[PDB]
RNA sequence: ACGAGAACACGUAUGCCGAAGUAUAUAAA
């Protein structure tokens, strides 16, 4: 699933990225991710709150909405396996895996931000 | 030899940007990932404004010379006569009450207000984005005061009263003139933690 | 830094995008007023009469009988008293669909800043032949209107005024005749001065007259309005069409080709009360 | 240095659209989710107008280097000059009276206003939706004045009252040209919160 | 929960959505729900004021009006149990449940928007 | 009865300063 983190370099075509993705269009997603990263990080146990499960549900909702608004975001989310990993993280409900997803997503964001028009 | 502890909470009125990291993020603890107010910020702003209160000539400004009793309170120990500092300002940390509050009501710990700049002769705008600590946040602070000279307690607490009151009418962090970072102090407390000194006649508003 | 006074010569509409369906009105065929209904007060009446389930089902699967597909009949079937039927009217004007204007927070109609510079821009572009008028758009500022009390709101039917008159199936609410509406004007480009703006509008109107307004003659509604409005003198007056509902036009061959392309016939209003037709849009503007 | 406070209220005459956060939303807080007027907006607008009132050559415009007295009033500290700002503007917050009024009259806080463009020689519309702060709402502000020197306070408040008048007949926010953004000022109050200066002869219209 | 998720994929037939549902057809409902959202957020206590109860009553009236206006909206509301959910919300008179309903309905709308012609 | 034994890498100062989320965008039918 790290090939999903370095697919970003395989997606530098001719020049636009992800067919015109800009990090600027990722802002709402980044904000929500940071919010719940902080909230999870302060948490003690590995078992997540049921309210936190509902929060993750709200994450998937927002991801789908953003994929609906913009096509480049849609390609980014679909081909990098974002949706299955979100579902899987919701399935295990363990803190460390949620942090693992957070590190993957942040690595994606930063590396994509390296290349922009 | 006694030490007096000063405790309370800082309530953010308008968004605050300390932001020592430099996008343009705020200082954050690396164990909780929450914003902090470095104690150097409090000490420096109190230093500066209570200095500008009293005499501060251009010669004093150039050589960084200040008033004898502000120097006494905050210490100089650079040249001339060495005065060891007397008020220890600690950092402030994001309180658990407000943590429960914002977790329950699902409110972000940081807003990213977007700002613009209209340059002249071109009127072309170039945007920027700034992180700012959400209002209603509460930070818990501690001060420690050392009694090196018994007879001077009243004057020193008078001056720190001046400092608190003047700070409440000023800013912390950046963008102070742009609206950012006004604070108020609330639920103060004075108590003798070490020694044999009474601290009942003391007050800080 | 000037105040602008607007004298509505004719019915003026600014479409809000809200199209009322077969609900929230009573259409009195026999006294010719339609009664908008406060949703809150009406439904809390329904609950003080515990008929809300009846009202809901009434709405839900309409009888498909056109005489039985309104709101007045729904209220009558429950024998609701006319005074209470007067108790539950939010506001009224003298209808399958009805088009509402923009409203402010307190349901108070106001004239937008988009419409007023819409007409003013159009006037400037035509007079100066688009002399960088897009740049001067930023240097001419129009404040929104003050509110418009419902003392000057009434419903009108869209009339297709050609050599034989035809009605459009729906209506549009409009401002009544002769209403006085003010806004405030600010100028950041002194070149297009107050008198310059007024003369630009006037020249636009005169060109409009000698191109199109002369052609609709020999139509009964035409010469009635054309003469009643006093347009031969109006060539001296500062008259302009605001908002929507004015003709699409607001040489002949190029106009024909363009109009074919666009559409790929005059819009006005006819009253029953006085049998007098007004074309939608024109109003008088004077500065101070 | 003493500090003189200015408090008051912005009345929303016609719509107001900041929209820094963006269908095309406006700037909103996150502790109450009720809109605000960022202080940066107010400060920038007043600075632009008051600069324009004084001299402004293409060179002044070239590098945001402005007339010396406005510079004194708002601070530059760029051209090797010691100038920290003397006038602090905070944010404006949806007031309590407004909230109660709109609750007990059942009126929303935000209008969603639909706009179109009509293409030339095309007559085809492309619609837009713009969301603006509802009219008649009031926001409250607080300003802080610092007296770095005694003998420019009257002149500086003369400048500020001129600026407030200019704002009272201008627009704050987005697209006042297209209609929204006129404001008015009510309930100006002048106190010297910290210091020994008198606030009786000083006035702002 | 996210029954919205699998329901939205259950309503993809042959292509029509809920027999032709479109996002333009729910604008008024979205506006009303948003206003009730902000008003309830402004509230402090969990007990719902009788005025907010009347707001919920008028919201129910508006669902019924729109469902009578169009058939596809009727099928959407009928299968998504909007009416039973609103009835239960009115019965409970708790603010948190109303916010949970808000999140559910937002997810519904987001899915409906992401799957469109 | 240990090339020992006394010995605070201490003291002074903050993320500052100027920046408007702007410009067009007839609510057509």
């Amino acid at each position: 699933m790290t090939f999903a983190h370095e697919v970003v370099k395989s997606n530098v075509k001719n020049q636009v990225l992800f067919n015109g993705l800009t990090t600027s269009k990722l802002r709402n997603l980044m904000e929500q991710v940071n919010r719940l990263y902080t909230i999870a990080f302060n948490s003690n146990e590995d078992q997540l709150n049921e309210e936190f499960i509902d929060e993750l549900e709200y994450l998937k909702i927002k991801f789908y909405y953003e994929a609906g608004r913009e096509k480049s975001v849609d390609e980014f989310l679909k081909k990098t396996l974002m949706f299955p990993i979100i579902d899987r993280v919701i399935k295990k409900e363990s803190k460390k895996f949620f942090l693992d997803y957070c590190k993957y997503f942040e690595a994606l964001v930063a590396y994509a931000k390296y290349y922009q028009k | 030899y006694s030490k007096i502890k000063i405790s309370g909470t800082i309530e953010v009125v308008t968004g605050l940007h300390i932001g020592g990291g430099g996008d343009s993020p705020v200082v954050r603890d690396l164990q909780t990932k929450l914003p902090i107010i470095p104690g150097s910020s409090i000490k420096g702003k109190m230093r500066n404004l209570l200095a500008k209160h009293f005499g501060l000539k251009m010669k004093q400004e150039s050589h960084n010379q200040d008033d004898e009793r502000v120097l006494r309170l905050f210490g100089s120990s650079e040249k001339g006569n060495i005065q060891r500092a007397r008020l220890q300002i600690s950092d402030a940390f994001f309180s658990e009450k407000t943590k429960e509050h914002f977790a329950q009501n699902d409110i972000a710990y940081t807003e990213t207000k977007f700002e613009n700049t209209i340059n002249r002769l071109t009127a072309v705008a170039n945007p920027r984005q700034i992180e700012r600590v959400t209002r209603g946040s509460e930070f818990d602070f501690v001060f420690i005061y050392n009694v090196d000279e018994e007879s001077q307690v009243e004057d020193d607490f008078e001056n720190i009263e001046k400092a608190i009151h003047l700070l409440e009418n000023d800013y912390l962090g950046g963008g102070g003139t742009r609206g950012n970072g006004r604070i108020q102090f609330k639920d103060t407390n004075i108590e003798t933690v070490v020694g044999e000194y009474d601290s009942t006649n003391l007050k800080i508003k | 830094n000037y105040e602008v006074v607007i004298k509505t010569l004719g019915p003026i509409h600014i479409g809000s995008g809200q199209v009322m369906k077969k609900q929230d009105y009573i259409y009195d065929f026999y006294n010719s007023k339609v009664y908008m209904i406060n949703g809150n007060k009406l439904v809390k009446f329904l609950k003080r009469k515990n008929l809300l389930y009846t009202y809901q089902n009434f709405l839900r699967y309409p009888p498909k009988n056109p005489r039985e597909n309104g709101l007045k009949d729904y209220l009558d079937a429950q024998n609701v008293k006319q005074s209470e039927w007067e108790a539950f009217v939010s506001y009224s004007e003298k209808l399958n669909d009805l088009h509402l204007m923009v409203r402010d927070g307190q349901n108070k109609v106001y004239l937008p800043g988009s419409s007023i510079k819409g007409a003013i821009k159009t006037t400037l572009v035509s007079k100066y032949n688009n002399e960088k008028n897009k740049d001067i758009y930023s240097k001419i500022k129009v404040s929104d209107s003050k509110p418009i009390d419902e003392s000057n709101l009434a419903i009108y039917q869209k009339i297709d005024i050609n050599k034989s008159e035809k009605s459009m199936p729906l209506y549009r609410e409009c401002i009544d005749v002769n209403t006085e509406i003010k806004f405030k004007l600010t100028i950041e480009d002194e070149i297009y001065s107050i008198n310059e703006i007024e003369q630009s509008i006037q020249d636009f109107y005169k060109n409009y007259y000698d191109k199109w307004l002369v052609g609709f003659k020999e139509t009964k509604g035409g010469r009635r309005f054309a003469l009643e409005g006093g347009i031969p003198d109006v060539l001296n007056q500062n008259i302009l069409f605001l908002g929507a509902g004015t003709g699409f036009v607001s040489n002949r061959k190029q106009a024909k080709q363009d109009s074919f392309e666009i559409l790929t016939a005059l819009k006005g209003t006819t009253n029953q009360s006085r049998h007098t037709s007004y074309q939608q849009g024109m109003c008088k503007v004077s500065f101070q």
